């Protein structure tokens, strides 16, 4: 739905950069073009200067003109690169829109690669090129990659699918811990070593919103999904530790004295955020999908009017949750050309304009106060102790 | 097929939307996939220009992967005309409708456009941003830039200037106070902040006047030929190179040599008592390769630092280059991946290195002082503050900015030779 | 393409050379700008231009790692009489692969160097002694295939040979074969009458053998500089053939006769 | 370039007077350089492929051996019909694919005498085969450059066949002294071999060459010298010492 228009939304290698930061056993070659390469270089920022997993093996001229001799080299280049990398236990050849065009066969290449490198190296691929993905649906098709190989297990098991940081991470295995009993495996395992038992019975709790393949793909095993709105609030927060608590069995009372000092630790921290959001309009443009959660939350919570919540790629079966507590207000149109959202903003001037990074500048020129939702991916505000930090980057009340 | 972390160059749609981004008013219209349009990024962010670049990524997706993709762009193109009115307007591709051919000029001209369009034909595989730079000027110069009358008054064009250029938009001020000092007036600098109109009126300089030869030279060349204008080789970094520059356009013009250097300082402040320490230190320049040899004329000529290294990453320069690492006794490192240059400063252990973001950033993993001084870099090398590096002035500011490492390791080295001794 | 991407093919050392250089001169008084390639491996296509030996694109090119970018015009291109551009392709010394990858490398060189941009007459002075796929690389950019041949009936077989080579060629192209020119052989009865069989254009040249002495009087073409009496009429032909170049004439077109219908006496 | 009607007849008619009647298969698309051994042009020299896209009845069983004056019996060769291909398809694959499709087994000797312009730049089997005859050159500065690329060629062919060489006949058109002096610089040899009333005369050398018109050379007596250099002596010696000379030293004249 762009009306054949400038989708502003990222490639979906870009997720690659903090996907490298959560399996710190994991490399990542991209056999992009210089122009993915670049867009590495840039949307990674400092993670270039300190030795990161970016392999980002341009195809050159020699590879155009050529099938077999390009992934008989990318065989030979993969090989190298263990042989300067050896610690490195699962590669994860992504495909690039370079490799969609020419048709790499980037599934037969990652499994020649794995057949040859044995289960020390358990080379993955997937595909994040922007000719199917968008920004983060990266971190959905990568871990859709390692899905089916992860060990299967029909005991009820609990799946913490999400690349959340560890502070954030821990604390919600913690609580759910404290509560539930919480037979919880992060399904983007720390290092090969935690390798969670998806199965049947193991239902996974979905923790980052634009999460939306992963659902298929983990249903496939019989993965479940918890109709939990998503935990960025005192409302999705709150509604996703519940309902996670009584899909494994909690009680009332034990659900209220886990979450008691949580709530007030919360509760004052975004009050104290939320007067520089109370009573404003807001227009969230379709860069990453986060927007409806945050719509969800911060509509209801620091009372900004909702104008408009654009979304590149709408969810019906896993944004329910956090739709059931979004008001009929927003617009829930879908992400449209730059063009289009633009006008919308300018006609519908809101005081928080929250878009791509691309926009943020110019309608912070042009008399919109801006907020990036590229902040809100490496910036650790998706639990409830973050809560109130979540509503101060959404604060940001700049006075000249 | 090469393994690469940090591509000191980008794909060369990069260097045309950079002087798209440049100019005011030409829109550069491009076919590329959804997702490319992260470009804008380093101009709206790094050098924080406000309007979003003049450019329309048709943004194609796994539906569009067909004669669509040639549709896309015609609206792409007829849209840009109505929307976002331009007076010129460029035609293109990326990486990906390279390999989906697409006839770019062909459709150009099937929307028949009444503003000129400019077909850019660029390599996305086998060139990088330079070159797209250099060629996307070349083609709107042979497209605008009509030969006409001379100005009355003796007159330049500034040719190189590029959005997001290592302090471009300083060191066209700086060049621009000098040439009125010596009493040339510059004509229409292009493409920083010329207009297609600028662009039409090229022609009419007297001669043309080189400060980037990496974005220039292919312009300059042409208008050789084409607008029959020489153009100064000497670019002006560092007082030695002002000193020649002047001389040079003096000579072109026809007027004196006189240039005011009331602000130089630098002479004064490297021969001082103070910067003795500074002769016979150990540098390793690398990056642009204009850059790098004036660079070394200044670091090897008006400071006393002993050039131990030198390197480039613009193979269209290497001749250059290498005929300068023969000046100065070394071998020129035309490279261009950092895994080279890391090796070779290992092997080198130079006092200060000083380049790119690279060479500052494996300065510090190897804890060498560091200064920046090419192209490629990230918001914080692109300052509020006015800092040109050509010119008198500019002399000033490479001065500063390549000692401040310096004087912040010899204050560390004192802080811990002090207040530290054996114990008992 | 932009300018008249003309070609100079037919035999080897019977006027080709000379022929492209004395027509890269007419066309040089023409006033239209001129670029001679002399992709014959001889490297002496543009030595009676330049009045002197040209290093070729693959030696320049071979002197940096076979980066066309660190080559810049006016170091691998040199001009000659009346300002005229002239390149030279150094045909491999039997590097085996391809025979003409040089004479490829020198337009893509010129291509990217936008060599081949402002000019108006390129005239590809290839050898045409020879068919391989190299020799015929750059007909493809080429539009009138100029042919020259002698009145031997060697020269004339070899003419046909030029045919069906560019028959071929231009089953996948436009390019015309602008006409069979001789090359000072004297009468032209036979090649006349070899032109009307295969209904070709038999283009007038200049008879006499000894216009230049040799080496094109010492390097001196004869627009270039020459002051004798056959020289002036032998310019008179040069520039008649300058002009039906560059108006263009009838798009004649030879069928390709086999050996035993040209006169095998 | 050269015609090698001159040649190719008056070099070794009188090897195939001595030994087994050569078979001559002399690289020559215009039919001009062998035939003179034979009756006349015969331009059948069976450029039928009468097997399916494949040489005539796989290997022709010796049924073409045009006989001739001098104990000839030979074929000819030399087309273009496939035109195109760079390196796989005409000088890539020469009509001709190996010799061996003719029977060598059954007509042992065989004289070539291509052309000599740097042919198929990629193929390389051709043009190279045989131990009695190579490329013959001849006296012009076109001509002498050209047979400097044969040397460069058989140089880069010594891995390649028997390096059979030899030397080879620079056929002196006039008394040209530039030839001597070259291959003085290319240790080489010249002797002579003077081309005349042949190709204004070829209604006579159609059917006999010089040697047996009319005895031809009772004025022009150049048979010894081939007795020397074809037949008993054989000239074997040392391959007459080949240097190739790069482009600037084959300009050792003003050229
Ligand atoms: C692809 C272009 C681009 C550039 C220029 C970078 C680096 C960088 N991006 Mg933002 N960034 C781009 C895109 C993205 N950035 C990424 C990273 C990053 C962060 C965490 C931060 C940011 C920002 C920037 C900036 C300007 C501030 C900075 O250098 O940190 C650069 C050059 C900066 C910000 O948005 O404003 C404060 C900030 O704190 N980006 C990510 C998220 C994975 C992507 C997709
Ligand atoms: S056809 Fe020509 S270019 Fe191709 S390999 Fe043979 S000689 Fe070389
Ligand atoms: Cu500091």
């Amino acid at each position: 739905l762009k009306e054949r228009g400038q989708r502003e939304v990222f490639c979906g290698l870009t997720g690659i950069i903090w996907l490298h930061r959560k399996m710190q056993d994991a490399f990542f070659l991209v056999v992009g073009s210089r122009t993915c390469a670049h867009l590495l270089q840039s949307a990674a920022g400092v993670m270039i200067f300190a030795e990161p997993r970016f392999g980002t093996a341009v195809l050159e001229e020699k590879d155009l003109a050529g099938l077999a001799d390009a992934n008989a080299e990318l065989d030979r280049e993969v090989d190298r690169l263990l042989a300067r990398r050896p610690d490195i236990r699962q590669l994860f050849l992504v495909g690039s829109c370079p490799s969609e065009v020419i048709k790499l066969d980037l599934h037969r290449a990652a499994e020649r690669l794995s057949a040859h490198h044995g289960p020390a190296v358990r080379v993955y691929n997937f595909s994040g090129s922007g000719i199917e993905t968008t920004f983060t649906q990266g971190e959905d098709a990568c871990l859709a990659s390692i899905v089916p190989t992860l060990p299967a297990t029909e005991a009820r098991e609990l799946l913490l699918v999400g690349a959340l940081p560890d502070v954030v991470e821990d604390q919600a295995v913690s609580l759910l811990t404290q509560l539930g009993i919480g037979p919880v495996r992060c399904l983007p395992a720390h290092h090969a070593a935690e390798a969670p038992g998806v199965g049947p019975n193991t239902v996974f709790a979905l923790v980052q919103p634009f999460l939306g393949d992963t659902h298929g793909a983990l249903t496939r095993r019989g993965a479940r999904h918890i109709a939990a709105p998503f935990p960025f609030g005192e409302e999705g927060t709150t509604l996703w530790l519940k309902a996670i608590a009584d899909e494994f069995g909690v009680s009332a009372e034990t659900f209220e004295a886990v979450t008691a000092a949580p709530r007030a630790r919360a509760r004052k921290a975004v009050a104290a955020a939320s007067e520089g959001l109370r009573g404003k309009s807001v227009f969230f443009l379709p860069d990453s999908q986060l927007e409806p959660s945050l719509a969800r939350f911060l509509t209801r919570e620091c009372g900004m009017s909702a104008v408009e919540v654009g979304t590149p790629f709408l969810h019906r079966g896993i944004l329910g949750p956090d739709l059931d507590l979004l008001a009929e207000g927003p617009v829930l149109s879908e992400g449209q050309d730059v063009e289009r959202q633009l006008d919308r903003v300018r006609a519908a001037r809101p005081d928080l304009t929250v878009c791509g990074l691309g926009l943020a500048n110019p309608l912070e020129a042009e008399g919109f106060t801006t907020k990036w939702a590229i902040e809100l991916v490496f910036t650790p505000v998706h639990f409830y102790e973050q809560a109130g930090d979540l509503a101060g980057l959404f604060s940001r009340p700049v006075r000249r | 097929m090469k393994l690469t972390l940090w591509t000191y160059e980008g794909p060369p749609h990069v260097g045309a939307m950079r002087v798209a981004t440049g100019m005011t008013g030409m829109h550069y219209v491009l076919h590329a996939p959804q997702g490319d349009t992260y470009a804008d990024l380093l101009f709206t962010m790094i050098e924080r220009r406000g309007k979003r670049p003049p450019v329309s990524y048709t943004t194609f997706q796994a539906r569009d992967l067909g004669s669509d993709t040639a549709e896309l762009f015609q609206s792409a193109c007829r849209d840009a005309y109505e929307r976002f009115q331009p007076q010129a307007i460029m035609v293109g591709s990326s990486c990906t409708a390279e390999l989906i051919q697409d006839d770019t000029g062909g459709l150009a001209d099937a929307l028949s456009l009444p503003v000129p369009v400019v077909h850019l034909e660029l390599p996305s595989y086998q060139r990088k941003e330079n070159f797209g730079a250099d060629e996307s000027f070349l083609q709107i110069c042979r497209k605008l830039a009509r030969p006409m009358e001379r100005t009355e008054k003796v007159s330049c064009n500034l040719l190189g200037p590029t959005a997001l250029g290592f302090r471009h938009r300083d060191d066209i001020l700086e060049v621009t106070r000098l040439l009125e000092g010596m009493g040339i007036a510059v004509n229409a600098v292009a493409p920083m902040g010329a207009s297609p109109a600028d662009i039409a009126r090229l022609g009419a300089a007297h001669f043309n006047v080189l400060l980037y030869p990496e974005t220039g030279e292919s312009a300059a060349r042409w208008a050789e030929k084409t607008l029959k204008q020489p153009y100064t080789k000497t670019v002006p970094i560092g007082v030695g190179a002002t000193r020649d520059f002047v001389a040079e356009v003096a000579a072109l013009a026809g007027v004196a040599p006189v240039a005011d250097d009331s602000r130089l300082r630098q002479p004064w402040w490297s021969a001082s008592v103070d910067s003795t320490y500074l002769t016979g230190k150990r540098v390793f320049l690398f990056g642009d390769a204009t850059h790098v040899i004036a660079a070394a004329r200044v670091a090897r000529d008006e400071m006393g630092f002993e050039v131990v290294g030198m390197g480039c990453y613009n193979r269209e320069f290497a001749r250059p280059m290498r005929a300068a690492a023969k000046g100065y006794g070394l071998e020129a490192l035309v490279t261009d991946d950092y895994l080279e240059v890391e090796e070779a400063i290992q092997a080198l252990a130079p006092e200060l290195i000083l380049g790119t973001q690279m060479e500052r950033h494996i300065a510090k993993r190897l804890g060498i002082p560091c200064a920046v001084i090419s192209a490629p870099v990230h918001v914080q090398d692109f300052p509020a503050r006015y800092s040109p590096q050509m010119g008198f002035e500019g002399a000033n500011v490479l001065f500063d900015t390549w000692i401040h490492p310096l004087t912040m390791g010899l204050e560390e080295h004192l802080l811990t030779m002090f207040r530290e001794d054996f114990e008992f | 393409t932009g300018a008249k991407v003309f070609a100079v093919y037919g035999k080897g050392g019977i006027g080709k050379s000379t022929t492209s250089s004395n027509l890269s001169a007419a066309f040089s008084i023409l006033g239209k700008r001129v670029l001679q390639i002399g992709c014959d491996p001889k490297h002496d296509s543009t030595f009676t231009l330049t009045g002197s030996l040209v290093p070729t694109v693959i030696d320049v090119l071979k002197d940096v790692d076979f980066h066309p970018e660190e080559l810049r015009p006016e170091d691998f291109v040199f001009e000659g009489f009346n300002g005229v551009m002239c390149v030279e392709a150094g045909g491999p010394p039997a590097g085996t692969g391809c025979g003409g990858y040089v004479v490829g490398q020198t337009v893509k060189l010129l291509k990217q160097h936008h060599l081949l941009d402002d000019t108006d007459v390129v005239i590809f002075d290839v050898l045409g002694d020879v068919v391989c796929g190299g020799f015929a690389a750059p007909l493809q950019h080429a539009d009138q295939a100029v042919v020259v041949t002698a009145n031997d009936f060697d020269s004339i077989y070899a003419m046909n040979r030029i045919i069906a080579a560019v028959q071929a060629k231009s089953k996948n192209y436009k390019v015309r074969l602008a006409g069979c020119v001789a090359n000072r052989s004297r009468a032209t009865d036979e090649v006349d009458r070899f032109c009307k069989e295969t209904n070709f254009r038999r283009l007038a040249h200049m008879p006499d053998l000894d216009a230049i002495r040799r080496s094109r009087l010492k390097k001196k073409t004869l627009f270039e500089m020459d002051e004798d009496q056959d020289v002036l009429a032998a310019r008179a032909e040069y520039i008649r053939l300058a002009e039906s170049l560059w108006r263009g004439l009838d798009p004649i077109d030879p069928h390709s006769l086999p050996d035993r219908e040209i006169f095998e006496l």
